[PDB]
C-alpha cells in the first residue's frame, strides 16, 4: 505493497 | 461564528483582588476549553482546561466557570499576585476538529503591586564619563501614580516597571529619565508633591 | 520543550525565508502559526507525522517540510511586507485534544531596503549615592540606544552568569524620533541589589545586548560597517 | 498478460467520534489478497489469499502503521472538505480512493492509477503523464491548486512507477495457486410455460471464474436482441459465478432455438439446446 | 445523490427438494455504504445468516453478498429483505428457484 498520502485535500 | 470572542481586551487589577477573565462562543459543538498564559518573550503556555460535561474546575488560586446554556466561560485568579501579569487567550475545540484550536483574541492582564513603605523619590544616578547621557531615576512610588511621556525632544522617559521580588523594599516600581544637553525631567507628570526627595 | 532559533528576523522584500523548529518529546503532531500584534494565533499548517496540511486561506503563501520527526520548517517564497509577524511553532503527542507545547517564537520583519539597519550603543551608570544613603539598596541603569530594527535581546550578567532575579527591563522601546518613519530604537534596564553587594569590588556587573541583523547571505553598499548579529556590551566592577 | 495491482481505500465519517471507519482492500488481478478494517477488534492488515502467508512479521506491522497513518489522512481530508461544501460534522460523508499500475505484455509498467471520490462523485484524479491532475469541481480546484504547489504527483509518480511494480513482481511469483485459477462454465437449458401458446427456455451458466461472459440465443444462426432478456453477473459464494439468458419461444418448436456460450478457459464455445426429459 | 441497490435473490447450485444449498442476497451498486440485509423464512428472520466484507466497484458504488445454508422444500417460502436510504420501506424481493 500500500501507499501512504502526501498532502491532505 | 465561531469565534472566540474574550472580555475585555484589557485588565488591571492590585495585588490580593480576583481578576475575571470573560469569554464567549457560538457553536453548540465546542466541548473543549483549554486557557494558554503567554509571557513577554515566550510563547503560550497551557494553564487551565474544562470540558463540556464539567461546570468548574480548580487548580490552586485558577478556576474557571462553564456555562452551557449561555455559552458563557470565566476565568477567575482567587489571589492576584504581579506574576500572574500575562496575555491569556482562551482555545475552542469540537470533536470533528480536536486537533484544532480556535483562539480568542486575548486578554492582558496587569497585576498592580501593592506597595506596603512607599518612599517616592528622583535620584541623579551619576556618573559616566564614557557617556554624555544624564540619568534621572524615579523609584519606590505607589501603583497609583501614572507615569506622563513629558513631551519633549530633548529628553526621553520611560514607561513605569515592576520589580516582582518577595523581600523588602525590593518591591517597587521605577522611571529612567534622560538628558543629553537636566535634573527635574517630571514635569509634566503627576508627580507627588508630599514625601518626595529631595 | 520546544526550539526556536533566531528569535529575532529581518528579511528583504521578495528574498526566501525559512524559520526552523525542533522537538526532542517524539511528538506525532507540529503545528506552525502566526501571531500580530493585539490578534490571536492563527493557525497556518500542521504536520502528523508525514502527512501536511494547509489550512484554504493560508495556502499559497506558506510552504512547509518534515525531514524527520525532530525538525519542522515552514518555507516562505517570496518575502512581502504582509508576512512581517511573530512565527509560533507548537507540538503535540496526538492528533487531538491533548495539550499543545509552544516555542518562543520568532519574530518577522520584512523590510523593501537595509540601509536603516544600526547596531546598539550599550551604556552602564553607577547607582545614585543617595539612593544608597535613603535606603540600603543600589540600582545599575543600562541603556541600549540608536539601534534599529526592535530586535534586542537584553541581559544582566553578575560574575560571569545570567541573572532574572531583580531585573526590571522595558516591554517596549522608544523612539529617537518619533514625528518620522524609520525612527532609531532606545532601551533602558535597572538592576537592584543590595548596597552591601554593589560597595563590594569583587562583584562584577555587566549588562548584555544580544542584536540581530544582518546575516553572512545578505549583501552591504554602504562604507559604514555591517550591522551583523553581535553581542554589545557595558561593564562596571562597583566602588567602595 | 494484462496484469494488475489495486488498492481500494474507504473512509466513512462518524458523527461524535473523532477517527472515521477507515477500510483499505488490496487487490491482485481482480483477487483481494490485503484487508484492513477499522471495526475490527485487532485493526491490522490480515491476509485474504493463501499464498499471502509467505510474507514476514516485518512486513505486516509496516502495512499496519501506512493504514493507521492513511485513517488520520482521511480524518484531516474529510474536515477539509466539509468546508469546501459548507456541510455540517452531525451527518455522515463517505471519501474513496482507487490507486495501482496495469502491467504491459511481460512483467512491465503500462498506466498509473490514482483516483478520489467523495459522495460517490468523482472529485479528483491523476492523469496518465502522473504529473498532472484533473478537477471535476469547484472545490477539487482548490485540492489540485494545494497539492500542486506541494509537488503531490512526485511522490505519487515514484510509488507507481517503482514500490507498485516492484511489489507486483513479488506477488505474481509468489502467487501462482489461487492467482492463476480460471473456471470454465457448466451449462444447462431448462423449460418453463410462459402463456397458453409461448414457452421460455431458459439458457443457464455455472461454475465459472472469470465473470467476463457472452451468452447468445440463435435460430440456424440468425441471433436474438432485445426479446432475450438476461440476468446480471452474480456471485454464487465459493469463488465463482452465475449467469442466464431466457427466450420467447413457441410451444413444439423449442428445439429449432440454440444457446452458444463464450468464455476465456473453455477450449471451444458451448452449443447446446432442451433434452428432453 | 445517492444509488439506490440492485438486488439479487437466488441458490449457489441448481434447486433440489431435500438437498442442502444455499440461499444468496446479492446487493451491489449502492451508495452510501449504510445498509441493513435480513433474510426470511415464511416471513420470519432467519439468525444465523453469513455475510460478506465490505466492497467497492470502479465506478464508485458498494457491493456485499449475504449468505445462508437450507434446504428447498415446495411448501417453504424465503425472500430477502433490503433496507437503505433513497427508500421509504425495506424492499422485500421473493426468491423464485426458475429464476
Ligand atoms: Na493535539
Amino acid at each position: 505493497a500500500s501507499n501512504e498520502n502526501m498532502e491532505t485535500m | 461564528q465561531q469565534q472566540v470572542r474574550q472580555s475585555p481586551q484589557s485588565l488591571t487589577v492590585w495585588e490580593g483582588e480576583t481578576a475575571i477573565l470573560n469569554c464567549s462562543y457560538e457553536d453548540s459543538t465546542f466541548n473543549y476549553f483549554p486557557w494558554y498564559q503567554q509571557f513577554p518573550g515566550e510563547g503560550p503556555a497551557l494553564l487551565i482546561s474544562i470540558r463540556s460535561v464539567s461546570d468548574k474546575k480548580e487548580d490552586g488560586r485558577f478556576t474557571i466557570f462553564f456555562n452551557k446554556r449561555e455559552k458563557k466561560l470565566s476565568l477567575h485568579i482567587t489571589d492576584s499576585q504581579p506574576g500572574d501579569s500575562a496575555t491569556y487567550f482562551c482555545a475552542a475545540s469540537e470533536t470533528s476538529g480536536s486537533w484544532q484550536l480556535i483562539f480568542g483574541s486575548g486578554t492582558t492582564v496587569s497585576v498592580s503591586p501593592n506597595i506596603q513603605n512607599p518612599d517616592p523619590a528622583v535620584y541623579q544616578l551619576r556618573d559616566s564619563k564614557s557617556s554624555d547621557k544624564s540619568v534621572c531615576l524615579f523609584t519606590d512610588f505607589d501603583s497609583q501614580t501614572n507615569v506622563s511621556q513629558s513631551k519633549d525632544s530633548d529628553v526621553y522617559i520611560t514607561d513605569k516597571c515592576v520589580l516582582d521580588m518577595r523581600s523588602m523594599d525590593f518591591k517597587s516600581n521605577s522611571a529612567v529619565a534622560w538628558s543629553n544637553k537636566c535634573a527635574n525631567a517630571f514635569n509634566n507628570s503627576i508627580i507627588p508633591e508630599d514625601t518626595f526627595f529631595p | 520543550t520546544v526550539k526556536q532559533n533566531p528569535r529575532y528576523k529581518l528579511a528583504r522584500v521578495g528574498k526566501p525565508v525559512n524559520l526552523i523548529c525542533s522537538q526532542t518529546m517524539n511528538h506525532d503532531t507540529m503545528y506552525w502559526y502566526q501571531k500580530k500584534p493585539n490578534q490571536a494565533p492563527k493557525l497556518l499548517l500542521f504536520y502528523y507525522d508525514k502527512i501536511l496540511n494547509r489550512e484554504a486561506d493560508t495556502f499559497e503563501k506558506f510552504q512547509s517540510s518534515r525531514p524527520n520527526n525532530s525538525f519542522c520548517s515552514l518555507y516562505i517564497g517570496s518575502a512581502g511586507l504582509e508576512y512581517s509577524a511573530m512565527y509560533l511553532c507548537a507540538s503535540s503527542r496526538d492528533l487531538g485534544r491533548d495539550t499543545q507545547y509552544f516555542g518562543p517564537g520568532t519574530r518577522l520583519t520584512v523590510l523593501e531596503d537595509l540601509k536603516n539597519v544600526f547596531p546598539p550603543e550599550v551604556a552602564v551608570f553607577e547607582p545614585s549615592e543617595a539612593e544608597i544613603s535613603h535606603t540600603q539598596k543600589a540600582t545599575l541603569v543600562c541603556l541600549a540606544t540608536g539601534f534599529y530594527p526592535d530586535h534586542v535581546e537584553l541581559s544582566w550578567w553578575v560574575n560571569g552568569k545570567e541573572v532574572h532575579s531583580g531585573v526590571c527591563t522595558d516591554p517596549q522601546p522608544l523612539k529617537e524620533q518619533p514625528a518620522l518613519n524609520d525612527s532609531r530604537y532606545a532601551l533602558s534596564s535597572r538592576l537592584r541589589v543590595s548596597a552591601t553587594f554593589w560597595q563590594n569590588p569583587r562583584n562584577h556587573f555587566r549588562c548584555q545586548v544580544q542584536f540581530y541583523g544582518l546575516s553572512e547571505n545578505d549583501e552591504w553598499t554602504q562604507d559604514r560597517a555591517k550591522p551583523v548579529t553581535q553581542i554589545v556590551s557595558a561593564e562596571a566592577w562597583g566602588r567602595a | 498478460g494484462p496484469h494488475s495491482m489495486r488498492y481500494f481505500e474507504t473512509a466513512v465519517s462518524r458523527p461524535g467520534l473523532e477517527e472515521p471507519r477507515y477500510i483499505s482492500v488490496g487487490y491482485v488481478d481482480n483477487k483481494e489478497f490485503v484487508r484492513f478494517d477499522s471495526d475490527a477488534e485487532n485493526p491490522r492488515y490480515e491476509p485474504r489469499a493463501p499464498w499471502m502467508e509467505q510474507e514476514g512479521p516485518e512486513y505486516w506491522e509496516r502495512e499496519t502503521q501506512k493504514a493507521k497513518g492513511q485513517e488520520q489522512w482521511f480524518r484531516v481530508s474529510l474536515r477539509n472538505l466539509l468546508g469546501y461544501y459548507n456541510q455540517s460534522a452531525g451527518g455522515s460523508h463517505t471519501l474513496q480512493q482507487m490507486s495501482g499500475c496495469d502491467l504491459g505484455s511481460d512483467w512491465r509498467l503500462l498506466r498509473g492509477y490514482l483516483q478520489f471520490a467523495y459522495e460517490g462523485r468523482d472529485y479528483i484524479a491523476l492523469n496518465e503523464d502522473l504529473k498532472t491532475w484533473t478537477a471535476a469541481d469547484m472545490a477539487a480546484q482548490i485540492t489540485r491548486r494545494k497539492w500542486e504547489q506541494s509537488g503531490a504527483a512526485e511522490h505519487y509518480k515514484a510509488y507507481l512507477e517503482g514500490e507498485c511494480v516492484e511489489w507486483l513482481h513479488r506477488y505474481l511469483k509468489n502467487g501462482n495457486a489461487t492467482l492463476l485459477r480460471t473456471d470454465s462454465p457448466k451449462a444447462h437449458v431448462t423449460h418453463h410455460p410462459r402463456s397458453k401458446g409461448e414457452v421460455t427456455l431458459r439458457c443457464w451458466a455455472l461454475g465459472f471464474y472469470p465473470a467476463d461472459i457472452t451468452l447468445t440465443w440463435q435460430l440456424n444462426g440468425e441471433e436474438l436482441t432485445q426479446d432475450m432478456e438476461l440476468v446480471e453477473t452474480r456471485p454464487a459464494g465459493d469463488g465463482t459465478f452465475q449467469k442466464w439468458a431466457s427466450v420467447v419461444v413457441p410451444l413444439g418448436k423449442e428445439q429449432n432455438y440454440t444457446c452458444r456460450v463464450y468464455h476465456e478457459g473453455l477450449p471451444e464455445p458451448l452449443t447446446l439446446r432442451w433434452e428432453p426429459p | 445523490i445517492q444509488k439506490t441497490p440492485q438486488i439479487q435473490v437466488y441458490s449457489r447450485h441448481p434447486p433440489e427438494n431435500g438437498k442442502p444449498n444455499i440461499l444468496n442476497c446479492y446487493v451491489t451498486q449502492f451508495h452510501p455504504p449504510h445498509i441493513e440485509i435480513q433474510m426470511l423464512k415464511n416471513g420470519k428472520k432467519i439468525p444465523k445468516v453469513e455475510m460478506s466484507d465490505m466492497s467497492f466497484s470502479k465506478d464508485w458504488s458498494f457491493y456485499i453478498l449475504a449468505h445462508t445454508e437450507f434446504t428447498p422444500t415446495e411448501t417453504d417460502t424465503y425472500a430477502c429483505r433490503v433496507k437503505h436510504a433513497s427508500m421509504a420501506e425495506p424492499k422485500t424481493v421473493y426468491w423464485d428457484r426458475d429464476m
